[PDB]
């Protein structure tokens, strides 16, 4: 009964954390606007002359160990 | 040879002979990190295919020249050909695709031959290969098809393309074995081929994060043998590159790349 | 920029947006204290009523229990609100059942089983067995 939740996490994930990020509790936490929206958007300091200066760029990037891959081997 | 012995056993007997044409081609200069041995393998290679071909075909098992990749599920015209129906029906009996997939088996085995030894063979050493077979090796990646460039797997053959072009990285994560101070300008004309007009169009962003993603890798992957000492004296040289560090318009060049991924 | 100057995280929102109005409807609810509109916000919901009773106990938690976890004894759910919400437990039509209207009246009187993750998957786990089926 489990499984096909963590199967559908990939879609089912963003979603949960947009309506997080849209919540009025913290939509205008400029941290919440961070770590799930655009900074460039509410920060004008950030250098925008290039295309290195992105947030996708400087996006967190999931780092790789051997759970992950026994994961990816079991799916 | 080994899986050609179970999947399409009708070609065992050629390959069994280029075997030894392959140890015979690789008799006198076996530093197939050269230029000589490098293409006379591909071309060995070629031929194994290209006779499969020959002999598999009853005149030809070309690609469909209009669905500009293999002619998966083709249909045998009296036009000595073999097409897919939907294409030049636009344009207006399991023998063949039988034998479309027993080609498309060899053709996939011997380009993981070809990856396998170029990964293994080719990129084994604490020095890097020459300049001719990581040129080769680059435009292996492209190809300006009848009809326009494409990008193919890694692969000697032309037969087999990427539609929609899809910028992989496998070059670069073999190039990246060694340090970046060399192969920085095989990486960079790698990146000018990509962002040319060939195929990357605009908000080349994701073309970057590859880049950053494969960099970051390798030097994880060197760090990562570092014992305690060498774990203090990296940390100390990350240190001293960040105090030392400081700053090409809507461009980034390979060594923008490098820092950002060092100090990411 | 970002340091010159306090909401929180709802997890519970992977319930959909249902859950959400049904949170701020409790919410302004007890900061009202003439509390029918959350009936109302109750009677637009349209899952099942199990799963109404789960979104009524996790907005009651997420708006009245952890309100009692703050230091700020100034939004402490104050006395009116208390009883307010214990007497529409007490006349609701979907938590009549025995163990989840005492699970819910637990959540207004900070008397229910008790870190902030793992207090908030607990008492989302324990609403899920009172009205799971």
């Amino acid at each position: 009964v489990i499984s096909p939740e963590l199967e559908h996490l990939d879609k089912t994930l963003p979603t949960m954390n947009n309506l997080i990020s849209q919540d009025k509790r913290i939509s205008s936490n400029p941290v919440a606007k961070i770590i799930y929206g655009d900074p460039v958007t509410f920060l004008p300091h950030l250098p925008r002359k290039s295309v290195v200066h992105c947030s996708k760029i400087w996006s967190c990037r999931k780092r790789i160990t051997v759970e992950y891959l026994q994961h990816i081997v079991e799916q | 040879l080994l899986g050609t012995e179970s999947r399409v056993p009708e070609l065992q007997g050629l390959v069994t002979e280029h075997v030894f044409l392959l140890d015979k081609c690789l008799r006198e200069n076996s530093d197939v990190k050269t230029h000589g041995p490098f293409e006379a393998v591909m071309r060995t290679l070629c031929e194994c295919k290209e006779t499969a071909s020959k002999t598999l075909s009853r005149f030809g098992i070309q690609p469909c020249s209009i669905c500009l990749g293999d002619a998966k599920d083709p249909v045998c015209l009296p036009c000595d050909h073999v097409h897919c129906l939907r294409c030049l029906r636009a344009w207006f009996s399991q023998a063949h695709r039988e034998a479309i997939e027993k080609h498309a088996r060899f053709r996939q085995m011997c380009n993981s031959f070809f990856v396998d030894l170029v990964s293994t063979i080719c990129f084994k050493d604490n020095a890097p290969p020459e300049k001719e077979v990581i040129e080769s090796l680059l435009s292996l990646l492209f190809v300006q098809k009848g009809r326009c460039e494409h990008t193919k797997s890694l692969s000697p053959f032309n037969d087999v393309v990427d539609k929609t072009p899809v910028i992989r990285s496998v070059i670069l994560k073999l190039l990246l074995k060694y340090s970046f101070h060399d192969v920085k300008d095989y990486i960079q004309e790698y990146l000018t081929l990509l962002k040319k007009k060939a195929f990357i169009t605009e908000d080349k962003t994701e073309l970057y994060m590859l880049f950053i993603n494969c960099l970051e890798d390798s030097i994880l992957e060197k760090t990562s043998a570092y014992s305690r000492n060498d774990e203090l004296n990296h940390l100390e040289e990350e240190g001293r590159f960040l105090k030392a560090y400081s700053p090409p318009a809507n461009e980034a060049s390979v060594e923008y790349l490098q820092e950002v991924a060092r100090i990411r | 920029d970002v340091v010159k100057q306090p909401g929180q995280m709802d997890r519970y929102l992977v319930y959909g947006d249902e859950y959400k109005a049904l949170r701020d409807a409790v919410a302004k609810a007890v900061l009202e204290c003439k509390p029918l509109g959350i009936k109302t916000a109750l009677k637009a919901c349209k899952t099942p009523q199990s799963q109404q009773s789960a979104y009524f106990l996790l907005t009651l938690f997420r708006e009245v229990a952890i309100l009692y976890r703050s230091h700020n004894a100034s939004l402490h759910p104050t006395p009116e609100q208390c009883e307010a919400v214990s007497k529409f437990i007490g006349e609701c039509k979907i938590l009549s059942p025995p163990d989840i209207s005492r699970f819910a009246t637990s959540l207004v009187d900070n008397s229910v089983p008790l870190d902030g993750t793992v207090t908030e998957m607990a008492i989302h786990a324990a609403a899920v067995l009172l009205c799971g089926q």
